[PDB]
């Protein structure tokens, strides 16, 4: 599967809108059902993300929607153009969030796990927490339900004895 | 009345040990209901 971090904010829309959860892999659906602020926001919690997926299980992170973009717009295409200019907004206002949002710094957010097929694992950046001291120990802690989570769904398609040897079920087990 | 010599009751030899009462709920559904047991739902207890 395919781990794609996306605010509470953006999956509420998603929600409440209406939008196919399964065609936000599809850079051409996404980017039509989805605001240049949403796609910055994505990219920016995608770069949030603390934790490490089971590699070895074939689970990884999604290519941020910012990086899909730009490689469309350097290939041949009746839209390529237009594309560029998606592009060129995606970075004006990205660059904007991190210089509103760099205060931030030191926090860790809870995250909320809800499957979309076997292609497609979102992960919901719900609230935040303030984490300074050993915020990876805090972040294990706060997320213990999202792990549990991403343990139940994988243990449906990948054998357990594999699953058990993942960093994810090993946070787990640090967590309870 | 028989005070010499009457019937003579076995003792039982086993006493009961206190458990957890985690781990008898769980052990209790691990052998009476062995349907969810293959599951996350109970593993993850």
């Amino acid at each position: 599967t395919q781990v794609l971090v996306m605010p509470k904010a953006v999956f509420e829309s998603y929600k409440t809108a209406g939008v196919q959860f399964n065609k936000l892999l599809d850079t051409n659906y996404i980017v039509s059902e989805t605001s240049v602020n949403d796609l910055a926001e994505i990219h920016q919690a995608l770069t949030a993300f603390p934790f490490l997926l089971p590699e070895k299980l074939d689970i990884k992170l999604a290519v941020s929607p910012i990086i899909k973009v730009a490689e469309l717009g350097e290939i041949d295409g009746p839209e390529q153009f237009k594309m560029k200019d998606l592009h060129n907004r995606l970075e004006s206002r990205l660059a904007t969030n991190e210089l509103r949002d760099a205060g931030n710094r030191n926090l860790v957010y809870d995250y909320y796990l809800y499957p979309v097929d076997e292609n497609l694992w979102v992960a919901v950046q719900q609230s935040a927490h303030i984490a300074s001291s050993d915020p990876r120990r805090v972040s294990i802690q706060l997320n213990h339900t999202f792990f549990d989570s991403m343990i139940n769904e994988m243990l449906n398609t990948r054998p357990r004895e594999s699953v058990a040897s993942t960093q994810i079920f090993t946070y787990y087990l640090e967590s309870c | 009345r028989n005070y010499s010599g009457g019937q003579q009751q076995a003792i039982s030899r086993f006493t009961a040990r206190p458990g957890d009462p985690q781990v008898e709920e769980l052990y209790l559904i691990f052998t009476n209901f062995p349907a969810q047991t293959a599951y996350w739902e109970f593993h993850k207890k």
